[PDB]
């Protein structure tokens, strides 16, 4: 009887509001007719499934409201919301015309609605292998996904179930990549900034990025994964990217040491494969994100991507280039580098018990258990990286900025992989500065650009803590040798260059480790005034930084 | 040029 009060459309007026008096008296009490509806439940349910088409706001506003009153009095009359949620998830049949074609938005909010409330009151329970209305209820997503009918801001607490919608294998997961790549290319910008500050437009996107931050932020997917660093991928860089930063430094500790190499190995095959497209986005993975998720704690010793990058490594770097063509070589070059920068930070957080000793890692490296030192990968890596940097242009001149870039990456391999494991100063010079000159066969020329003209503003302001030195200089000058009472009374793109940073940390190592033969080869290479400015200037700038 | 820091090792 209660129910076939509440499911009438009577109108009403304090005048011209309309206010049905279903709509009305649920406004008024709202929650003992809750409790009577909790008195019986099961035919409360499956008569309020009767009428679902024409009622569509009412009776979602019945299960909203009711849901919130079961939900906020957990602590009495307990052991409830679980047959609650168990018998109400199976009579989704009833619900066909709210989220299809030519129904209302606001209807489909609401669905939702019951959506964040029979995922927020229980726990993951109605997830796996058809448990209970799951299929047919994430076709009703799919089509609220699929259509061309909602909003750009009113999908902001809509894409927010997908944790709760990461735990499957394929088939349904395929048309879940099509949905996802579907509603990016129609509501995301092509490639970057496109839209002005301020406007109800670009924060509505950034708030998109961020509800997709917020998600994966717990879902520890590789499935939504690949599918955001696409879009983290299509410019050099974006407006919001820190953000997918720190989030990325937020995923990485969260236990889960096998799904880490889920994450790798599978945007390593996003990378990895042929794809035609554009060269900064078909590397920008391995450039950007690859790295930035690999180094910080995302395995403190993992050998599976790095027992399978030891097939998929040095294949691609013991290769030939095609010259006849720029697409075949700029793939190649540009994942030999990546393949660079893998190894180069794969050395550079791993500890030596593990790889450089007669270890299980060189017992997958090669098929059986090493008597060698260990040093045979290493020394494929460290013949092919001299390789690299000391290979000749003595008549090339094809694509030589990609190859300058890849010179330094090289060396930046061979700085990882010399100075992390091994303690003699025999390599020390023996890999780093001895440059033996036969033909070509130097180093700087080779891995250094050397054609441009750095251009310098000069000192533009502040020279404040900077005076303070000079004084205390001239403190410790005079009263360390001849100090009178005081004595005079009178009256940058250097730096951020991909190439500083790998010196200055290895002669800050080289320091605190024991005239040298490499200071003697600086030494005449800095006041040799036919060696180009540029290196000049560079290794000025090393030994200025390295006091 | 470099193998004569191979055979040192």
């Amino acid at each position: 009887r209660l129910v076939s009060l509440l499911l009438n459309p009577a109108v009403l007026s304090t005048a011209v509001i309309h206010f049905s008096h279903g709509e009305y008296f649920y406004s008024l009490f709202s929650e003992t007719i809750n409790t009577e509806l909790l008195k019986n439940l099961d035919l409360a349910v499956l008569e309020l499934m009767q009428s679902s088409v024409d009622n569509t706001k009412m009776v979602s506003a019945v299960l909203n409201g009711m849901l919130d009153q079961s939900f906020r009095e957990r602590a009495n009359q307990k052991h409830q919301g679980l047959k609650l949620a168990t018998t109400i998830l199976q009579h989704w049949k009833k619900c066909d015309s709210w989220w299809a074609k030519d129904s209302p938005l606001e209807t489909k909010m609401a669905v939702l609605a019951l959506l964040a409330k029979i995922l927020q009151i229980d726990s993951s329970v109605s997830f796996n292998t058809s448990h209970g209305s799951f299929p047919e209820v994430f076709t009703t997503y799919i089509s609220l996904l699929a259509d061309t009918k909602l909003d750009l801001h009113l999908k902001g607490q809509a894409v927010t179930l997908l944790p709760f919608f990461t735990s499957l294998t394929g088939g349904s997961l395929e048309e879940l990549r099509r949905v996802l790549e579907q509603l990016i290319v129609a509501h995301f910008p092509m490639q970057s900034r496109e839209f002005p500050p301020g406007t109800p437009r670009f924060n509505n996107y950034v708030d998109c990025m961020k509800k997709f931050l917020d998600a994966l932020e717990l879902s520890q997917s590789p499935m939504l994964l690949e599918l955001m660093t696409e879009v983290l991928c299509r410019e050099q860089q974006h407006v919001m990217e820190e953000l997918f930063q720190s989030s990325f430094r937020r995923i990485a500790r969260r236990g889960s040491c096998v799904t880490q190499v889920g994450l790798l190995e599978s945007v390593y095959e996003m990378f990895r494969k042929d794809d035609p497209r554009l060269s900064f986005t078909r590397q920008s993975f391995v450039d950007r994100s690859l790295l930035t998720l690999l180094w910080h704690c995302s395995l403190d010793a993992l050998r599976e991507f790095f027992s399978t990058i030891v097939v998929d490594a040095i294949d691609v770097l013991k290769s030939r280039f095609t010259k006849l063509n720029e697409s075949t070589f700029d793939t190649q070059i540009t994942k030999k580098m990546g393949y660079y920068k893998i190894l180069d930070v794969m050395y550079s957080r791993l500890p030596k018990d593990d790889v450089h000793a007669k270890e299980s890692k060189i017992n997958q490296v090669f098929h059986g258990s090493c008597i060698t030192e260990g040093n045979e990968l290493t020394k494929t890596l460290i013949k092919l990286c001299y390789d690299a940097f000391t290979e000749n242009m003595a008549g090339e001149n094809q694509l030589l900025e990609r190859r300058r870039l890849y010179h330094c990456a090289a060396y930046n391999c061979a700085i990882s992989v010399i100075c992390c494991v091994f303690n003699e100063l025999k390599f020390y010079q023996g890999f780093l500065f001895s440059e033996k000159p036969e033909k070509n066969l130097l180093i700087f020329e080779n891995l250094i650009d050397l054609k441009r003209r750095y251009n310098f503003p000069v000192e533009v302001e502040v020279p404040m803590e900077r005076k303070k030195k000079y004084i205390e200089i001239r403190k410790e000058a005079r009263e360390a040798a001849n100090g009178d009472s005081d004595g005079p009374s009178y009256m940058d793109e250097l730096n951020r260059h991909e190439c500083m940073a790998p010196l200055t940390a290895l002669v800050k190592h080289m320091h605190r480790s024991l005239l040298p033969s490499w200071m003697k080869f600086l030494h005449g290479k800095l006041g040799n005034p036919i060696v180009p400015l540029n290196i000049r200037l560079f290794l000025a700038k090393l030994v200025i930084n390295t006091e | 040029d470099v193998d004569d820091l191979l055979d040192m090792i």
